[PDB]
RNA sequence: CCCAUAGUAGGCCUAAAAGCAGCCACCAAUUAAGAAAGCGUUCAAGCUCAACACCCACUACCUAAAAAAUCCCAAACAUAUAA
RNA sequence: CUCGAUGUUGGAUCAGGACAUCCCGAUGGUGCAGCCGCUAUUAAAGGUUCGUUUGUUCAACGAUUAAAGUCCUACGUGAUCU
RNA sequence: UGGUAUAUAGUUUAAACAAAACGAAUGAUUUCGACUCAUUAAAUUAUGAUAAUCAUAUUUACCAACCA
């Protein structure tokens, strides 16, 4: 019912370089 | 499941409970 | 009456188990056991 | 013929100008905007700060880590500076204020959306640190009364104390573990992994000899 | 998280009234183990299980004699919970080509080099 | 009475008494502070 | 004192206390006159008197009571403490009391 | 449990402030008793505590609760040598 | 858990149960004179109205009553109804 | 029941250390008045803490709601 929110933080997806 | 840290007493696993009486003063 | 809320061993609210006597006896055993095993791996 | 003994002189003790708490603010001076995880771990264990005392003799010791907000230091302060006699006595704090942003989310909302707005501070406490510190013109019988009230309304189990008494505390636990008639502690066991004990364990549990479980602390073990 | 465990040196200590409880001697140590599981490896992490398999424990209550040196003390330190470990004695000595048939271990760890079934007649 | 669970004489004529399997605190001067164990 | 106070020596009429100092047995009835010669006592009934006549014949203590109606209460404190001695006088106080209204 | 007299209603403030609204001092009589620790009085009176005397109160100062809806819920047991 | 179906509001019918008691019973305290009340302990045997508007549950209002109780029972009960 | 706003001279109304406005008084002005100008009097819902800012309950306003 009440709608939320979203995150305002975008980015951060990068995997590890090994 | 529950925290490690709980406003409430957390049951011990009862390998830990028989620890628990063993090593008593 | 005596409701365990969900399931008996799992989750927030659980049945109490209490430690009787030859469980602890049990668990002694093991331990002189275990800690004569610890003298003979020192020489 | 009753026997009178001599009294202790407070005559070389000194008041400070400010005896009475002052006052704690709801939030700090700039407010925070990064959001912090719940860092649980800052309430659990024993303290490694403010353990002793520094200027006063009589305090109220915790003996479990919680968190206070505004709401506690309020009653500290007021239970305190109205109880206390500001001539001969002078209290402070020996906890900062509150600096640890509390996120909360708005009612009716389901799970999932990101992370909740701050709403409140609080300040964590671990056990054995000395919350407020009293002293001046005083004995301890007369603190102690209106100090175990205020540490009775404290979210975390706490007890007034002495330079003696804490002493005196710390001393017979010791005592306990030297005369302690059972040849197996959970320090032993634990440190050696015995029976493989340390599956059910925590790595903490090293360190801490099950004397804390969580942010509850149990005297009574050795 | 759970890992595997480091056992501190003081504990593979024995001391001075530990001697005079298990019968050993500091000086003379014994050569030879007798080493018996006595404890599932179920339930158990998977590098305990490896090791029982390495030092032939697959069957329980079925003594096997390993050497006491450090590198094979190092794997019992590891699974010293599921297993009795006891020294290996030779009253009579090692057994010899014409003794190999006659030999059984006793409970007491005592490797008897003379099996006659036969009540002694002292 | 009052049910309490922490009993306290408010006078000096408060007297405790055990009666019932239970803790009271009976007062002749003022009734009012009686007070029974919860 | 406080007990016997309460009371009052209304009925009472003439105390009389008589001891040998020197002997080993009047404890009891020296502290019994401690307390019917206090003032919260005496000044209940001034009418009634307080006597006490010291001795040196070797002889016994005794506390003789007399009461308004006539009667008598005779108590030999060799034997008996002041609380026993007390007691019984307070009983008869309210008994004569009675009585006479 | 027992018991309580006195410089004095200390000084100042106050309409009044008398041990006890506030500020200052907190000395002194008597074998012994605070220029008063707690109630109380419009202010006073008045009741206790700390004192002497009497003689053994010759204590603990470590914890204080509980209620839901078909019908409580194995039956029982404190004393014959740890198997 | 159930979508190769566990029919969902309120009401009618019949009610079963808890007590955290609305009335009736027995007690303690009161800033309880008495008459009325406030508060707490104990008590669940018995009882707990009829009407106007609203689909209503509630609510408001009218007239009464010793009292017009709070809840659970698949928000009791549709192979009984509406 | 719920939260959200709420309060300033006698009233009316910006703002809290108290500003202006109606009315009141006062003079100046006119033959006398009205208007106008000038002057004067006049207030912060009250309770607890920060020391004048958050709380506290009121106060009236303001929207919310059995259910299928
Ligand atoms: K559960
Ligand atoms: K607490
Ligand atoms: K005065
Ligand atoms: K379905
Ligand atoms: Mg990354
Ligand atoms: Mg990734
Ligand atoms: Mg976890
Ligand atoms: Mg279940
Ligand atoms: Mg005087
Ligand atoms: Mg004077
Ligand atoms: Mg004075
Ligand atoms: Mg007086
Ligand atoms: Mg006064
Ligand atoms: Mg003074
Ligand atoms: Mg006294
Ligand atoms: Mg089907
Ligand atoms: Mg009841
Ligand atoms: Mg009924
Ligand atoms: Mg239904
Ligand atoms: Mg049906
Ligand atoms: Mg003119
Ligand atoms: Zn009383």
């Amino acid at each position: 019912k009440k709608s939320g929110g979203s995150s305002k933080n975008l980015g951060g997806k990068s995997s590890g370089r090994r | 499941g529950s925290k490690a840290v709980t406003r409430h007493r957390r049951v011990m696993h009862f390998q830990r409970q028989k620890l628990m009486a063993v090593t008593e003063y | 009456r005596g409701r365990i809320p969900g399931r008996q061993w799992i989750g927030k609210h659980r049945r109490p188990r209490f430690v009787s006597l030859r469980a602890k006896q049990n668990m002694i055993r093991r331990l002189e056991i275990e800690a004569e095993n610890h003298y003979w791996l020192s020489m | 013929v009753k026997t009178l003994l001599p009294v202790p002189s407070f005559e070389d003790v000194s008041i400070p100008e400010k005896p009475k708490l002052r006052f704690i603010e709801r939030a700090p001076l700039v407010p925070k905007v990064r959001r912090e995880p719940k860092n649980l771990s800052d309430i659990r264990g024993p303290s490694t700060e403010a353990t002793e005392f520094t200027e006063g003799n009589f305090a109220i010791l915790a003996l479990g880590g919680g968190y206070l907000h505004w709401g506690h230091f309020e009653m500290m302060r007021l239970t305190i500076n109205r109880s206390m006699d500001p001539k001969n006595m002078f209290a402070i704090w020996r906890v900062p204020a509150p600096f640890k942003p509390i996120t909360r989310k708005s009612v009716g909302h389901r799970m999932g959306g990101g992370k909740g707005a701050i709403d409140h501070y609080v300040t964590p406490v671990k056990a054995g640190r000395l919350v407020v510190e009293m002293g001046g013109r005083c004995e301890f019988e007369e603190v102690q009364g209106f100090l175990d009230q205020v540490a009775h309304k404290l979210p975390f189990a706490a007890k007034a104390v002495s330079r003696g008494t804490l002493e005196k505390m710390r001393k017979d636990q010791e005592e306990r573990e030297r005369n302690n008639q059972n040849p197996w502690t959970f320090e032993r066991i634990a440190t050696a992994n015995m029976l493989g004990i340390r599956k059910v364990l925590s790595p903490y549990d090293l360190t801490h000899k099950g004397k804390y479980w969580g942010k509850f602390y149990m005297p009574k073990r050795v | 998280k759970f890992t595997r465990s480091r056992i501190p040196e003081k504990v593979f200590q024995a001391s001075p009234e530990d001697h005079e409880k298990y019968g050993g001697d500091p000086q003379n140590p014994h050569k030879l183990h007798i080493v018996t599981r006595i404890k599932s490896t179920r339930r158990r992490p998977y590098w305990e299980k490896d090791i029982i398999k390495m030092l032939g424990l697959e069957k329980a209550h079925t003594p096997q004699v390993h050497k006491n040196i450090p590198s094979v003390n190092a794997k019992l330190k590891v699974v010293k919970h599921l297993i009795r470990i006891k020294p290996l004695k030779l009253p009579q000595g090692l057994p010899a080509e014409e003794n190999m048939s006659n030999t059984c271990l006793k409970s007491t760890g005592e490797l008897v080099v003379q099996w006659h079934l036969k009540p002694v007649e002292q | 009475f009052k049910n309490k669970t922490v009993l306290k004489k408010r006078c000096k004529d408060c007297y405790l008494v055990k009666r019932r399997g239970r803790w009271y605190v009976y007062c002749k001067t003022h009734p009012r502070h009686k007070q029974r164990q919860m | 004192a406080a007990a016997l106070a309460r009371l009052g020596l209304r009925p009472v009429k003439q105390v009389r206390v008589q001891f040998c100092p020197f002997e080993k047995n009047v404890e009891s009835t020296r502290t019994f006159l401690q307390t019917v010669s206090s003032e919260k006592v005496r000044s209940t009934n001034l009418n009634c008197s307080v006597i006490a006549d010291v001795r040196h014949d070797g002889s016994e203590p005794c506390v003789d009571v007399l009461f308004g109606d006539g009667h008598r209460l005779i108590m030999r404190g060799a034997h008996l403490t002041a609380l026993e001695m007390l007691t019984a006088f307070a009983s008869h106080i309210r008994a004569r009391d009675a009585a006479g209204s």
